[PDB]
């Protein structure tokens, strides 16, 4: 007669590592990362992510004409850019402070898009005429929507003096540019005076835009350029331009509503009609583990992103062979 | 492992015991059977799965990489902000590997502890009675009714 | 007769945390977070912060007429300013580079004030007459202390052409400013000349500055603006000024004088009447603990700042119940 | 805990013995009570010490932020800036937090095994002369007088 | 120790055992001499190898400084950019010194561990026939011939 | 008859740590730290590192006439520049985006210099008299290399209307320059009319440069100042100029070839004469330790860099005494 003390195997196969040794195998084990998506773009929590397509933010923002898809756009949950999208600033040039500008849009969830100067509200100056083979709409030479190229009218362009107060309660974001052509003959042919400026107040802003003249490459078609810069006008406050021409002038502001947290993640993919509650550049994430290891830049409930390939805990013993 | 139970001094553990993780092989003309011993299975189970809890808690504090992009002039804080996301995953990375390394064998060895300690307190109760085999198992002197249920009692003599 | 291996307990109620397990009551603990400060901001090591109370370090060194309490200030250990200062500025604008300055402040502890460009050392201009309603000083129309607003004299505004070496040993921090005026009538009123300049030389700097002109918001009842820029003047260096209005010509600068680490924070607070040899923007800390949870920002002999709200090592075993 | 003795095979501390961490509690015709062993408990308190202080040490180098302003149209270094400072206090965070937790585990278990191997010391000298109640407590063959000097001695026989 | 075997009940380590890590000084009529334990030896020196090879993988994963420069007027982000790459360096050196510390410590337990157990697998078949000396050392009731070998052997009564 | 179980000692003196307990003595143990360089700048897997001796980026690349050694430069491994190096900018100025250029030489190993603007290609300009007393050449007066200083033939500065397309497959640095003079008096001896500019333009860069005038110290006896600045041309692209004066212009410009990584480390250390397979600013590294102390600043196949002052691991026992 006998007793023995003992403990458990059983035929499982699962290993784990240690310091001192590698793949010992154990009774029961917990794997923590997540190592699966689904590889598509989802809605977060229901909400839809603004997908823009081949549009860059420039592209959507200023209102590229190719860009119609976002003219106007409900609350977003995050936004989706591709690496390199085609759709962006149509007629050439810069926008001042772009990246300053993504920055804030990833604290914003909501735009809604009015009108502060109308088109028809030019007496003095040509306002149909600000057109270009660059930006081209159904075949036909067109603009950006949301700004106005202002040219003479009967050969003269009378100084603007235009303000704008924010009567709204959310603030502003306010765009316009500026033209620079190639030559003096192009100067004169749209504004006809030789020097001009375009100046730009508000309680903050003092800006005094000056053209630059250069002969240039040929960037879609064109050699002359449009340089678009933006101010968030706050609540109360008077926005003031005064130009005698290169000036381009805003006809439409976005009225930020319902900023909340979100980002634009980089993606060559395309909506996948999914719902989740955590999104990955790369695919969706449904998981409860405490860490995953998709792609660093998540936006949602998610779990900590590591470099692994494998993480997995021992809970039962080492099974016995 | 550092208790020398496990793999140790009892060779290998046994397909026949579903029941819990440590007990009893008991055998005599009765016949022979396998029961767990309920309180160290117990508080084995406590202690792990506390354990896994604090790991998976210590370890949702941690980097969160936020996506920034920088014109063609800014290649200097463009790398900057690469670095510094890229450190941060390697710190992190670094924690949790190196901390699952580490409480894998703590919990080997604890399983290898809760055999040794429950084998002590049975060799702590037959001191003479039974012959101490060298195995896990202990041999009777006198023949053992299903007094088996004694000795695993903690009420045997 | 009996003899028996056994160990300490004692009525300890102190709880330690394990990986395996909470609250685990033990014989002997030691407790090395520092939980309390005292709420005040106190003198560092006997030597007192400069608290700029209801000024901005840009009031303070500008010389705001409501911040005459930093005329002339002694060694600091560290100084303070508020979240929102209300005496900044007080005819409105910008200065220049602003951030990177007060950075240089961080390892500045004594600056002592000198005349560089005496008041009454202009000829040819009106020197009594810069003044203005957004800088008022006891209820008369007053302007920043250590700049001078030029104006013409008798309707003429000749080209103005001034150097300042530096003799002294030490850094000279040297302010100075220029004005934008509203309209081309503002810039007649005062200065006469219809286009401007300033220029400033050195070894180093090649500045030239032109007025900028905007219709804008009356920010503190004032629509002009000053603009604000400093340099860092070299021993044996000379400053060179040559304009013809818009002018804010520095009458005082600053010699860095025992400069030594210090910080700006950030705190609501005012001055406690204390001693410390570790000081923080919600309090100062008196402790041995290696650390403390109180706040990120201190400077002196410091306990390292954590994030925990507990942190506490075992030392004796186990206590039994 | 890992090595059975502490809360073990033996049930509780003393509240008698507040002379040391560990030692004897001795009971025979002339008497009895507690005296603690002096070696084993100033070997465990120079341990512990040099183990906080080792603990402490090891935590001066730590990060230090440094307040930092950006104007209106620098938001992303501001940002960049601030997630740095929250990252290497999150690292050092978890780092004292983590270390707390695993170094005070290891604390535990060390009186634990100071206590087995002072049992032990014990079991290995009365090896036959008394029997090993199983409780922490050894009981005499023969009557032992104040011959109890000589087990807490090193030296008897 | 924790395992109370090296510089614990076992005295000290021998000269004399140029052999290996662990094993035998045996002592009789026909003489005396060491022999290594050749089983628990490589055991032994598998897990430091492992270890020590797993304790450089996983700091090869490790930030790397790289220089940048900033002009009179970014002393701001040259601050930032000085500051992170000290932290990575400060964050990287407490995680290797404190590895090598908490490492260190359970190389020394390990042997101390071996010890013991390879203690124990003798004690376990020598049970009545030798006196268990105290020492590390069984003494024999009946005279053993190079028997020893057998002791050695796992095969021994 | 006796039989004993035991453990090694040996006659070790090798201590290592723990953190219960400093300086156990250790039958073994394995120092992992590399404490040792050879104090030498070595040739990198056989590449040699472009050593500037006295000379900077910005000398070597203008073309300093001091900087002759570097006029003709091998693929490199890595570069050396001192930490203060004189032969730098002869003629004082700017180098506009230095740094940033800097850090693109980082991603670059070998410079293929060729012409674009061949000196003798200006008809209407005087191109051999652009030289001055802060660029000496063999005791003459001398100007940077790369960049021809031009100026009026027989009194006329005609606008010069400049083109260079990149019809090479490489990437090309080019560079060019403004030169702001000290008076009126001086921009008329040189460029005889009274306002300038050059304007530049690319595929991307929309750039117009004017001359700043100002009274400034002489820094190496020049009171006027040379600005450089620059652009990479993309293949294909077409850079433009245009100017009435002030301008240096591009004589020749680098091909990018072989773009590899790279660094440039600060040592005041001088070529050593030898290989390495690891180099560091203090000396070069050889090595199999996991981690090194050396420098931070590293390039090749080394160890990790840690602020130890020892590692060593515990490998055998503890070694009784
Ligand atoms: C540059 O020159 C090449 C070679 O003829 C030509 O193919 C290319 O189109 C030119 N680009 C421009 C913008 O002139
Ligand atoms: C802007 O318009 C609102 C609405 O009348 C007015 O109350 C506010 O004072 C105006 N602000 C300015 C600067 O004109
Ligand atoms: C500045 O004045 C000092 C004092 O005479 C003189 O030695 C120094 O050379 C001057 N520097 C310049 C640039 O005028």
């Amino acid at each position: 007669d006998q007793i023995c003390i003992g403990y458990h195997a059983n035929n499982s196969t699962e290993q784990v590592d240690t310091i001192m040794e590698k793949n010992v195998t154990v009774t029961h084990a917990q794997d923590i990362l997540e190592k699966k998506h689904n590889g598509k773009l989802c809605d977060l929590d229901g909400v839809k992510p603004l997908i823009l397509r081949d549009c860059s933010v420039a592209g959507w923002l200023l209102g590229n004409p190719m860009c119609d898809e976002f003219i106007n756009v409900p609350e977003w949950s995050y936004i989706v850019e591709k690496a390199n999208p085609v759709n962006d600033l149509c007629y050439p040039g810069d926008f001042n402070d772009y990246e300053e500008l993504k920055h804030l849009l990833s604290r914003i969830n909501h735009f809604e898009k009015i009108q502060i100067i109308p088109k028809s509200s030019w007496s003095s100056h040509e306002a149909s005429l600000g057109v270009s083979s660059a930006c081209p709409y159904q075949g036909k030479s067109s603009f950006f929507r949301n700004v106005v190229w202002l040219i003479k009218k009967n050969s003269t362009y009378p100084t603007i003096k235009r303000s704008y107060n924010n009567t709204n309660q959310e603030d502003l974001l306010v765009l316009w540019g500026i033209h620079h052509p190639n030559d003096a003959a192009d100067q004169t042919k749209l504004y006809q005076n030789p020097t001009t400026y375009i100046s730009v107040g508000t309680s903050t802003l003092n800006q005094r835009l000056v053209p630059r003249i250069a002969t240039r490459s040929k960037v879609n078609g064109q050699s002359g350029r449009m340089e678009f810069f933006w101010t968030i006008l706050k609540p109360n406050d008077a926005i003031n331009f005064e130009s005698n021409g290169n000036f381009i002038a805003p006809e439409y502001a976005y009225k930020i509503v319902k900023k909340g947290d979100s980002t634009i993640m980089k993606s060559e993919l395309e909506y996948g009609n999914c719902n989740t509650k955590c999104q990955t550049p790369m695919g969706a994430i449904n998981s409860s583990m405490p860490f995953h290891n998709i792609h660093p830049l998540t936006i949602g409930e998610c779990p900590k992103y590591v470099k692994s390939n494998r993480l997995v805990l021992a809970t039962g013993l080492r099974n016995s062979p | 492992g550092l208790f020398g139970a496990i793999a140790g001094f009892i060779e290998g553990g046994w397909q026949g015991m579903v029941d819990g993780w440590y007990g009893y092989h008991h055998s005599n003309e009765q016949g022979s059977g396998y029961a767990a011993d309920k309180e160290s299975t117990q508080k084995a189970i406590d202690g792990v799965t506390n354990k896994v809890n604090s790991i998976i808690d210590k370890m949702n504090t941690q980097f969160e990489a936020v996506g920034r992009e920088f014109n063609n002039l800014e290649r200097r804080i463009e790398n900057l902000n690469k670095k510094m996301e890229d450190g941060f995953l390697d710190v992190w990375t670094y924690n949790a590997e190196l901390l699952v390394l580490m409480e894998n064998e703590r919990t080997l060895d604890f399983h290898d502890s809760n055999v040794k300690n429950l084998y002590d307190k049975v060799r702590l109760q037959l001191r003479d009675n039974a012959k101490e085999l060298g195995n896990g198992c202990f041999e009777f002197y006198h023949k053992c009714d299903n007094c088996m249920e004694s000795v695993r009692n903690g009420t045997y003599d």
